[PDB]
RNA sequence: AGGGGAUCGAAGAUGAUCAGAUACCGUCGUAGUCUUAACCAUAAACUAUGCCGACUAGGGAUCGGGUGGUGUUUUUUUAAUGACCCACUCGGCACCUUACGAGAAAUCAAAGUCUUUGGGUUCUGGGGGGAGUAUGGUCGCAAGGCUGAAACUUAAAGGAAUUG
RNA sequence: GCGGUAAUUCCAGCUCCAAUAGCGUAUAUUAAAGUUGUUGCAGUUAAAAAGCUCGUAGUUGAACUUUGGGCCCGGUUGGCC
């Protein structure tokens, strides 16, 4: 192209590329404050969790590790952040 | 480039590639010179006076002057929105 | 890459841009220090402690935001192991082999193997003995290995 | 540096839509995607019609700026742009060299084909590499009618269209004929429609 | 980096190499073994004195088809024989 | 081969057009994002975007 | 010089695959690079059909084919015809036919 | 009687173009020896080898003569031509129109202060035919051409009066050597220099400008 | 592995310029980095260059203009003196009127003009024309 | 002269000439 | 040196075949082929292309992993999961086009970023024979492996491509 | 490479050339030799990437710590009695 916006990438193009390749590089990662049906309390979680996490009152199981994001037990109630 | 009392001593001076600054020798027998003819109202050519922008063999070859004549017209204004900075 | 490989990975965490983190973690760093120190004096590594964290709260790096690392923190309250993790996980990984082997002497693999364990572990024990942290004359004896792993 | 007059207008735009030149090519090539328009589920992608017309504009001032209209070549290879060729030699100069090519034709100067032109115009850069090739020993300048997965080696200008439409290749070539007389004293009034209809640049079977 | 080393104290590397690399060279290896003083009829001299044992006819390699008319001859210094060559058309009735 | 006759009679049946046809309005399927394009181009058209079945 | 890019077998990133032994000449070959055909037959030829189904019970079961994996050599390849020397510009097409 | 077929040989003829920097600065083929001759009426040509060629046939050797010439004018102009052909003297013929229609310029600058007119080149340079590698070294004024022959030849056909060359290679091949030093003198504008670093108002073709008289009907 | 950044990012540089990309991507932008680039800056060889602090070590893109032939790096920093500059030029630049081989000094980054009119030396960097 | 054959002959040419030194050894 | 020895099969037998054959071919057939414990350490051990790192051009296909589609698909209609489709992405085995560039050329996305010659590092070569020989050393039961010349002799040996 | 019946190469005559009171020949060395190589070679096929991996000496080894601005003194081309 000879002539390219490389200070201001398009953020399409940050989002579809490698978290190592991008500008400032940064996690695609995040963390979840999800809500175990067991109590009344809220459970902040990794994302790719990579164990079984659990809580006080749900003490078997609230998302199950895989290779990359972590599964949820099929009952919980997640939001970002 | 000039002698010892001024007077430029230099067997012509060469054309520059307004797309890659590359100079225009005399063999580059692929290196191309587009003229854009003026625009007065009423889209008349008016004849005589032009824009040009001269580009290098180099540069046509690798498939790649049609972009830099779509920046270097976005720059003069003669398109309004054919190229875009930002990729 | 792969220092005893041909493979080219990267796999890499790439930890935010942000030094000072996390905007939405409001628990304290005196209550987090002393989590820390929970799960060590259960006897969990500082990498499986750093994954704990990680997974069954907020914390995002023990480093943004207790002001040290979660060794520092270790060596700072008396916790911090005779061996690194890492040195002590590459011996444990060569006495399985070593033992292994000798129940299948005729495994030319896993005697490969078993030398570029053994090479890693001398590299990384000389490493430490330069910076002081293992005694001079520490040796790997690899006849007293699994002593050192317990 | 033009007028707001020249910009995309509604009968353009209804006469171009019918033609279904919007219609892209199914892949594109680095050289091509700066006339993307995010393209439909079964990859059919479409074009920047505002940049097709934009690009026409520019290529007619090229047009309308050597002084003879008898020395720029208007190359097609394909069935469908002959009758539009021979129909822009009708209106412009515009010398055509339609069907073969005859290798040979900007270099060699003892062919009977033998011409110099100042500026050539190209239907499809595919089929018509031999020009463009030859050209580039040459120094011509080259328009060529691209689609989105089309070569763009020495091509000095391209307008992006369908290049499977006949439709479109004809009207192309209308659109561009027709703002090449509108910029000079034959088509002055330049907001009026042209006299006739691109259904004579399409090309007519058998 | 394209084979030798570039680094600021890899002198005696680069030295070494090319001592060791030396040897290949033709006249450097005749030189520094000294075959000329050891293994030649002439000790390392432009010139050498002998006596004419006896005259020799040498046909010439091929294609050419002569007869060359040397001497055997035995150095003074050495001992070793030779044939020596007798250069001019004639110049075999002189030598003896 | 091309004589002046042949070329005459080619030029007659080139000319000839087949009335006012193919162009005029029959109600264009112009679909959704090419009617995003030219309502962000600001012109207007026989909006018409249909959906079509899998 | 080479006379291939891939030398004449199909073998990149193994260094050794297994011997075949020709179906012709019982020539022990790497089994890439060995000129593989598939033989699908009838069970007796085109003309027989008409009597032997009229003089079979079982009208019109299956006609049944034989199938097997002739591997070749280079040389019987070349000999038999099957490979069929090419130029050098055409040798680097692969399509069957 | 000659009648010219090109455009460039019209505006030629009719005197509208009267030096070669028009054609040199807008890069214009030259097809016609004619135009190279009218513009540079004093273009002197040298022969520097003929060698003879053998192609085996069914039967004997058909045999051709291919001869290399120089040509050019002590003002920075030179042109290389190799041509094979039956004849030694039609070999020689055709090789000066190649040679004449092949002519590029050269830089020409000091080693040097800005004294006097350019004498060395203003920049070192190499080209590179076959496996010959030429090199010419800027150099002071009286060291004269520092180089084998037939290349010192071509250099002083082309005003060179200052140069040091180092060739690399197969240098006893002619044709390639010359080609080489052919390139490295016409690489003298290739190269940018800082005293090139300015803009220019990138000027009109003459061809353009003459439109009507080329194109004669 | 990595041994001379500096190596890499004028490498980055070259390819850019001969291939005509108007701008470079550099990492990871050492200061030994950043100093080179300024004295091209500062003699018109390049044009606005600019530092991307991610927290590690940095990147930089580039403007360039069309204006650069070779800039290169000298490996090993061999250590010149001021009777060693005018022998250095010669084998580098390709001329004597322009071009620039590139010292570290004590007094700093600079080129061998500047160097020379300062009465002082120390190790060579590289070189740009 | 294969090579392989040639490569024969020389080793043919060492154990005879080795089995000759011995009887001088 | 033990076990095992079905098949094939250096040596050999035996039939032919030849001008001859102790060659090709047919039929047998010891060692071997397999395994245990020890030796050997060589292959056109090849991608004839050392390893690490960065940049430079376009494409689709595939393998492993992951991310995102109200995508399709089954078993309860459709859940989850699994398989498939599409777009990214990291790593891998490669492939296609072109000549930016490289090469003497064949060709090469590395054999590029080299007279505009310097990212780091190891190994090897200096015309062809003699010769991987002699000798000395070392390793091995042995066959041999590693190291390794010289005297003398020659004007070529060779690489890639063109025509016949 | 010439010499086998016309020898532009041998033995001679004539002519001519080069250097010149000097000019050949032999051996050694230097440049030519980027055919020893830091500058500066080559290793797919020409001679040459160890069969492969580990590893000590050796060689090499990411980024980062005072940047910038202002004030004064003060040397030089010369620029105009
Ligand atoms: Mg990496
Ligand atoms: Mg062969
Ligand atoms: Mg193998
Ligand atoms: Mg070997
Ligand atoms: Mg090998
Ligand atoms: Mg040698
Ligand atoms: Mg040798
Ligand atoms: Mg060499
Ligand atoms: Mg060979
Ligand atoms: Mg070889
Ligand atoms: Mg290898």
């Amino acid at each position: 192209v000879l002539v390219q916006d490389l200070l201001h990438p398009t953020a399409a193009s940050e989002a579809r590329k490698h978290k190592l390749k991008t500008l400032v590089q940064g996690p695609r990662s995040y963390f979840l404050d999800v809500k175990c049906p067991g109590c009344l309390n809220i459970t902040t979680v990794f994302s790719h969790a990579q164990t079984a996490v659990t809580c006080e009152s749900c003490s078997t199981i609230l998302c199950t590790p895989t290779g990359g994001k972590a599964k949820l037990s099929e009952g919980t109630s997640f939001r970002r952040k | 480039m000039e002698n010892d009392k001024g007077q430029l001593v230099e067997l012509y001076v060469p054309r520059k590639c307004s797309a890659t600054n590359r100079i225009i020798k005399a063999d580059d027998h692929a290196s191309v010179q587009i003229n854009v003819a003026k625009v007065d109202e009423e889209g008349r050519a008016i004849p005589g006076e032009y824009v040009t922008y001269a580009l290098s063999g180099y540069v046509r070859s690798r498939g790649e002057s049609d972009d830099s004549l779509n920046r270097l017209a976005q720059n003069d204004g003669l398109l309004k929105n054919v190229w875009s900075y930002s990729r | 890459g792969r220092m005893h490989s041909a493979g080219k990975g990267i796999s890499s965490s790439a930890i935010p841009y942000s030094r000072n983190a996390p905007a939405w973690f409001k628990l304290s760093s005196e209550s987090v220090i002393e989590q820390i120190v929970k799960y060590a004096r259960k006897g969990l590594t500082p990498s499986q402690i750093g994954v704990l964290l990680r997974d069954a709260h907020g914390v995002t790096q023990a480093r943004v935001i207790t002001g040290n690392k979660i060794m520092r923190i270790l060596k700072s309250n008396g916790l911090a192991p005779e061996i690194p993790e890492d040195l002590y996980y590459l011996i444990k990984k060569a006495v399985s082999v070593r033992k292994h082997l000798e129940r299948n002497r005729k495994d030319k693999d896993a005697k490969f193997r078993l030398i570029l364990i053994e090479s890693r572990i001398h590299r990384l024990a000389r490493y430490y003995r330069t910076v002081a942290v293992l005694p001079p004359n520490w040796k790997y004896e690899s006849a007293t290995a699994s002593a050192l792993v317990n | 540096s033009l007028p707001a007059t020249f910009d995309l207008t509604p009968e353009d735009a209804q006469l171009l839509l019918a033609a279904n030149t919007h219609l892209g090519a199914r892949n594109v090539q680095v050289h091509q995607e700066p006339y993307v328009f995010n393209a439909r589920p079964d990859g059919v992608h479409v074009i920047n019609v505002g940049k097709t017309w934009e690009k026409l504009v520019l290529a007619a001032r090229i047009i309308a700026a050597i002084p003879n209209p008898e020395d720029v070549v208007a190359i097609s290879s394909r069935t469908f742009g002959q009758r539009a060729v021979l129909k822009f030699a009708a209106h412009t100069g515009a010398t055509p060299i339609a069907g073969r090519f005859t290798p040979g034709s900007f270099t060699n100067y003892i062919t009977r084909s033998f011409k110099e032109p100042r500026l050539v115009i190209v239907t499809d850069p595919r089929s018509d590499a031999q020009a463009i090739k030859e050209a580039s020993y040459v120094n011509i300048p080259v328009i060529a009618l691209t689609d989105l997965d089309s070569p763009s080696e020495f091509v000095d200008v391209a307008i992006p269209c369908n290049n499977r439409g006949k439709h479109s290749i004809g009207l192309i070539w209308y659109l561009l004929a027709r703002e090449v007389l509108r910029l000079r004293g034959a088509l002055v009034d330049r907001t009026q429609p042209w006299s006739i209809m691109p259904d004579l640049y399409f090309y007519r079977d058998p | 980096g394209k084979g030798k080393p570039r680094g600021l104290n890899s002198a005696r590397k680069l030295r070494v190499h090319r001592r060791n690399n030396r040897w290949a060279e033709n006249n450097y290896k005749k030189r520094l073994l000294g075959t000329a003083f050891k293994s030649s009829p002439f000790g390392g001299s432009s010139h050498a004195k002998g006596i004419v044992l006896e005259k020799l006819g040498i046909e010439s390699k091929q294609p050419n088809s002569a007869i060359r008319k040397c001497v055997r001859v035995q150095l003074i210094k050495n001992g070793k024989k030779v044939t020596a060559f007798v250069p001019n058309d004639g110049c075999l009735n002189f030598v003896d | 081969i091309s004589f002046k006759l042949q070329e005459e009679e080619r030029e007659r049946k080139d000319q000839y057009v087949p009335e006012v046809s193919a162009l005029d309005l029959s109600r264009l399927n112009v679909d959704n994002q090419t009617s995003d394009l030219v309502k962000s181009l600001g012109l207007k058209l026989p909006l018409s975007v249909i959906n079509v079945s899998a | 010089p080479k006379k291939r890019a891939s030398n004449g077998r199909n073998k990149k990133g193994r260094g050794h695959v297994k011997p075949v032994r020709c179906v012709n000449c019982s020539k022990s070959i790497p089994k890439d690079k060995a000129i593989k055909r598939m033989a699908i037959r009838n069970i007796v030829e085109a003309a027989a059909v008409r009597d032997l189904s009229e003089a079979s019970v079982y009208p019109e079961y299956a006609l049944p084919k034989t199938y097997n994996k002739l591997h070749y050599c280079v040389s019987c390849a070349i000999h038999a015809r099957i490979v069929r020397v090419r130029s050098r510009e055409d040798r680097k097409n692969r399509a069957p036919p | 009687g000659w009648v010219p077929v090109t455009k460039l040989g019209r505006l030629v003829k009719a005197g509208k173009i009267t030096t070669i920097e028009e054609i040199f600065l807008h890069s214009l083929p030259v097809k016609e020896f004619q135009i190279i001759d009218t513009l540079l009426p004093g273009l002197q040509d040298e022969v520097m080898n003929i060698k003879p060629v053998q192609k085996q046939t069914r039967a004997g050797q058909r045999t051709r003569f291919k001869a290399v010439v120089v040509v050019g004018d002590s003002n920075g102009h030179v042109g290389l031509g190799i041509k094979t052909a039956k004849e030694v003297a039609g070999a020689i013929r055709a090789g000066i129109i190649i040679a004449k229609l092949s002519v590029i310029p050269i830089r020409r600058g000091y080693w040097g202060t800005n004294l006097g007119q350019p004498h060395s080149l203003a920049t070192k340079t190499t080209g590179k035919c076959g496996s010959v590698t030429v090199r010419l070294i800027p150099a002071p004024r009286g060291s004269g051409i520092v180089a084998s022959p037939a290349v010192k030849k071509l250099l002083q056909l082309a005003g060179v009066e200052d140069v040091y060359t180092q060739s690399n290679g197969k240098t006893r091949t002619l044709e390639n050597t010359l080609k080489a030093a052919f390139v490295a003198i016409g690489n003298t504008y290739g190269f940018l220099t800082p005293n090139l670093w300015a803009e220019q108002p990138l000027p009109v073709s003459p061809l353009d400008i003459y439109s009507d008289e080329a194109s004669a009907q | 592995t990595r041994s001379s950044v500096l190596a890499d990012a004028l490498n980055a540089i070259n390819n850019a310029e001969k291939t005509g990309k108007r701008q470079v991507l550099i990492r990871p932008s050492s200061k030994v980095i950043i100093k080179f680039l300024q004295v091209m800056q500062k003699h018109g060889y390049i044009g606005e260059f600019e530092y991307i602090d991610d927290h590690r070590s940095g990147k930089i893109v580039v403007q360039l203009n069309g204006r650069l032939n070779k800039c290169g790096v000298i490996s090993p920093r061999f250590n010149v003196k001021i009777g060693d500059i005018e022998k250095w030029t010669a084998n580098l630049l390709p001329a004597r009127q322009f071009g620039y081989v590139i010292l570290t000094t004590s007094a700093g980054i600079m080129d061998h003009e500047e160097a020379r009119r300062k009465h002082v030396s120390g190790k060579i960097l590289g070189f740009v024309y | 002269m294969r090579a392989k054959w040639r490569k024969k002959r020389t080793r043919r040419l060492k154990r005879k000439r080795r089995k000759v030194r011995a009887r001088s050894k």
